This record gives structure tokens, sequence and C-alpha cells, in this order.
């Protein structure tokens, strides 16, 4: 990726949000038992 | 300020006053900053004891 | 002088701070929350980390 | 987050190799490094802006 962009006198920061899926699934087989399951794709954690 | 020298002379006479600058301080918009959030270091926790 | 390179005079292994080691651009290695800070291996704290 | 030094102009920013699947599209804006806190971390030494 190329960003052209307006000159600044100052430090800053280009901000890319790459948009993709951010899911989590909730298993509760059990009292007082959390399990989850998280999936982030693309860009798998 | 008429003069950078001390003391109560005519001079000072001669001096301005203005209103200091308006400066809200406060919490932030639904509380931002307060919890950690997508920090490694300080992650939060919810856990089955069992 | 001393040639580190070839015989093993080191002398700079102090000055390290940190290293983060990343896989394909996204996967933080070694991960899976092993580390007291689990996104890279510091070498050493100041103050601030006692 | 990438940097863009001061007078910058060009921003060239690579991904290695990788997998798509499921790739929704792309959104940015700019920020100042000023205005950025260092969350990387518990605490920003750095980090004089309220």
């Amino acid at each position: 990726m190329t960003f052209e962009v307006d000159p600044m006198d100052e430090p800053t920061l280009l901000y890319v949000l790459f948009e993709v899926f951010d899911v989590v699934r909730v298993h509760r087989p059990h009292r007082g038992v959390i399990e989850t399951v998280y999936l982030r794709t693309p860009f798998s954690a | 300020m008429p003069t950078i020298k001390e003391g109560n002379s005519r001079e000072l006479m001669g001096q301005q006053s203005m209103p200091n600058r308006p400066n809200y301080i406060a919490f932030r918009d639904n509380f931002i900053g307060l919890m950690y959030y997508n920090s490694t270091g300080n992650m939060g926790v919810l856990a089955g004891q069992a | 002088g001393s040639i580190p390179y070839l015989d093993g005079t080191f002398y700079l292994n102090h000055t390290f701070k940190k290293v983060a080691i990343t896989f394909d651009s996204s996967v933080s290695w070694p991960g899976n929350d092993r580390l007291l800070t689990p996104n890279e291996f510091e070498i050493k704290r100041s103050v601030d980390g006692e | 987050l990438y940097p863009i030094p001061a007078n910058a102009t060009n921003v060239p920013i690579s991904i290695p190799s990788r997998n798509w699947a499921a790739f929704r599209g792309w959104a940015f804006t700019r920020l100042k490094t000023k205005e950025t806190p260092s969350l990387g971390s518990g605490y920003d030494p750095y980090y004089t802006y309220s």
C-alpha cells in the first residue's frame, strides 16, 4: 500500500484498520465452567 | 506589564488585566481510559473458579 | 585490537533493551501468553518497571 | 499504526504474504503522534497530553 499525504510539520501516524471477523464462541457445559473459542480472520492472532 | 521593575509605582497604574483561558477538566466520554483493554500486561479476567 | 566477531571477546551485551519476534507479519513468537510481557523479550527495564 | 515523519509525504506499507480469505476491506485516518498515547504498555512516560 502506498499513501500520499499532505505534509505536516509534526510527527503523525497513518492509522489503518484491516476489516475482518473478530469472533468468539462461548461454551458453558457445566456449572462454573466457561470455555471460549476465539477466531480472528483474516489476521489470526 | 509596563515595567519589569518590582514595587508599586505610578508606572504600574497602567497595567492591564485579562481573564484566564477557560479550561474544562473531567472524565472521558464513556469513561474511556479508565479500564485497561487490549493490553497483554493488564488483561482482564473472567473465569469459572471450577 | 581484539576482533569479537572472530575471537569471542564480546563486550556489548548490556546494550540490548528488547527483542520482538514475529512470524508471517502477524504471529508473535512465542506468544501463548508465556512471558510476563508476552509480546516480546524484554532484556532490561529502567526504574519504572523495577 | 505507521509513523509519518514530519514533512514526510510518502507512506509505503508492506504486508508479508499471508492469507486473505474473508477479508472485508480497509478503513483509515491519520493521527498526531502527540495525541496518541502508547498502548504497548501499562504506562507511557512520554505522554504529556490530555
